[PDB]
């Protein structure tokens, strides 16, 4: 009944989180088909996944027998469909799963099981041609990105914990139970190092199995949420993504089509070059695109000639040495605008 | 039967990129200017059809000639 | 000469707006409104507007002296292609055509909820057939009229009213029409037959 819980007014979610953790550690199996009714259900489909079907089909033939019990009614779905209830919908979705991910980082993601069967049935689900399970998926797999970037957040801070103990107890030379210490953090350490590694390591999957075929999709909102939600992480995760290696992702999607796209790259982009007073790295990005920038503040759409004014506003923050004399006499020319 | 719009494919071929990128002019268009004058501002001001047609084409700076005027207009 | 020809275009913006005011003064008692009706396509970017407004603000406040204005206008831009063009009427040639989207121009305006567009649009088709009447025919011959090319501009009229009514603007019709005329089909008379494809 889920997906009713969800819709319906919840009065709160850490206790359905705790609830569903509890019942998760009872049984895994009818919780995770619950779990897959639930992905299933968010796209507004009332069919029903069963249990010789859940451990024994394959995942494309199940996808393709929930498309025989979609019984849907339009080519509208409810990311699609209005009213406020969809919204709300929507807000009680991420809120609900990004909760029950970072309150179970410390058994659920190391079980080897759950992150293999979710990865692929949404692969499957945003590979299918059926756009309404593709769209959700979309969505559903950024939100579940941003909890594993808190996973990475919080393994690297647990590993400096654990690095300040190992760095006082090499200090602390002399102890029959020093050496004893000195062993189980560097033992703790290890096993949180490997577990980062496999953390890195889905993430990576996930990035290769999603983003690439995401970035370029023919739905101008999928890119977009993409390119939001790399802006989330990086704002969130800073001193591990803040490279080209991940910039060039969003310096191609600079050269999207839709004004729409455009507005929520620019918001991303104005938000996180405004995080630190003294530039983290992107300086040769800079160099790269901003003439591009600058010629984009001519956009047709004013609120992203709005977002282009204050990025230009934050490059004579960061250095007043990238502005040329023409950029400032185009600009003073733009204070005339009608708008 | 099947009322559902069925999408083919959802490949988008990367030459039209490549265009944006050798021509970028499609998001872009031309600065357009306020009123440089205060002739055409003034113009513009008593300017359109209502405001045009709802005044006398002498203007009357006291408001005791208005209500002479605005009175007798139907 | 540029601020020489924007204020001498806005001054002349003024002076017809004056005008316009008579043009209200038009609608209570004076007359002889056909010529600035006329010039509304000719100088389209200068008065579209204005011209539009004052037929809105004659047909809300007179729609009787609104259908005579626009008959009369009509007649103004007949006489006027006539004089222009004499025997030969020019039908090719685009003007005329023209002026017939002129005049779907001018139906678009009214709306078929009116009573008014009911028997306004009624006696517009009997005036407009009474002007195709208006002249006699010297010779070749007594039934073809001359100045018989604005029933071109009525077929385009002809289309919006009204199926019950039909057979009574033809009743008045057979004032106008005889048996053979009627019966008669061919591209000089295909006005005729437009009609009564309309009718």
């Amino acid at each position: 009944t889920l997906f009713e819980v969800v819709k319906l007014g919840k009065s709160a979610m850490q206790s359905v989180v705790d609830d569903w953790i509890e019942s998760y550690k009872q049984d895994r199996d009818i919780a995770l088909l619950d779990l897959i009714n639930f992905f299933i259900q968010c796209s507004g489909c009332r069919g029903t996944v069963r249990i010789e079907m859940f451990r024994n089909m394959q995942n494309a033939e199940i996808i393709r027998k929930m498309t025989e019990e979609f019984d849907e009614d339009s080519g509208d779905y409810p990311l699609t469909m209005p009213g406020p209830q969809w919204k709300k919908f929507r807000s009680n979705f991420c809120e609900f799963i990004g909760v029950l991910i970072r309150q179970c980082q410390y058994s659920i993601i190391y079980d080897e099981y759950m992150m293999d069967t979710v990865i692929s049935l949404l692969t499957g689900l945003s590979d299918s041609q059926v756009r309404a399970f593709r769209h959700t998926s979309t969505l559903a797999a950024m939100k579940l990105m941003t909890a594993l970037v808190n996973v990475a957040l919080n393994l690297s801070i647990h590993q400096d914990n654990t690095q300040r103990q190992y760095e006082a107890e090499r200090n602390k030379m002399i102890g029959k139970r020093a050496n004893e210490r000195l062993e189980l953090l560097l033992q703790k350490r290890k096993e949180l190092q490997e577990n980062q590694d496999e953390i890195e390591n889905m993430m990576n999957s996930i990035f290769k199995g999603i983003f690439v075929h995401r970035y370029r999709d023919a739905i101008a909102e999928i890119r977009a949420i993409c390119i939001e939600e790399i802006g989330v992480w990086m704002k969130m995760y800073s001193d591990a993504f803040l490279n080209d290696s991940y910039l060039k992702y969003v310096g191609w999607t600079l050269h999207d089509r839709q004004g729409e796209v455009r507005l929520k790259c620019l918001k991303a982009l104005q938000s996180l070059y405004t995080n630190r007073e003294l530039f983290p790295k992107l300086e040769l990005f800079t160099n790269r695109f901003k003439d591009r920038i600058v010629s984009m503040t001519l956009d047709k759409e004013y609120d992203v000639a709005v977002e282009a004014i204050r990025l230009v506003t934050l490059i004579l923050h960061g250095s007043e040495e990238a502005l040329s004399n023409e950029d400032c006499e185009n600009v003073y020319h733009l204070v005339y605008s009608a708008h | 039967k099947r009322k559902l719009i069925v999408d083919s494919v959802k490949e988008l071929d990367s030459k039209t990129i490549r265009a944006q990128l050798s021509d970028y002019s499609d998001i872009v268009t031309t600065l357009d200017l306020a009123p440089p004058t205060k002739k055409l501002m003034m113009w513009k001001e008593t300017g359109g059809v209502e405001k045009l047609f709802s005044l006398p084409a002498q203007p009357l700076w006291n408001n005791r000639l208005l209500k002479l005027f605005t009175r007798c207009l139907t | 000469d540029e601020a020489n020809k924007i204020e001498a275009l806005h001054k002349r913006r003024n002076l017809l707006a004056a005008f316009s005011k008579l043009i209200i003064y038009d609608i209570v008692d004076m007359h002889a409104a056909a010529d600035i009706f006329k010039h509304y396509m000719k100088y389209y970017n200068d008065y579209g507007d204005i011209i539009k407004e004052t037929l809105s603000k004659t047909r809300q406040i007179d729609k009787i002296q609104c259908a005579k204005t626009l008959i009369l206008s009509l007649q103004q831009l007949f006489n006027e292609l006539v004089q222009e063009q004499g025997p030969n009427l020019d039908r090719t040639s685009a003007h005329v055509s023209g002026i017939k989207e002129l005049a779907r121009r001018f139906a678009l305006t009214f709306g078929l909820d009116q009573i008014k567009t009911r028997e306004a649009v009624a006696t517009l088709h009997k005036d407009g057939i009474e002007f195709a009447f208006k002249y006699q025919n010297q010779k070749g011959q007594e039934y073809p009229p001359p100045n018989l090319a604005f029933l071109e501009v009525l077929s385009e009229f002809s289309s919006k009213l009204l199926r019950q009514d039909k057979k009574t603007v033809h009743s008045y019709l057979e004032k106008f029409l005889t048996e053979q005329m009627m019966e008669r089909r061919e591209d000089v008379w295909l006005p005729l037959i437009s009609y009564r494809n309309s009718l």
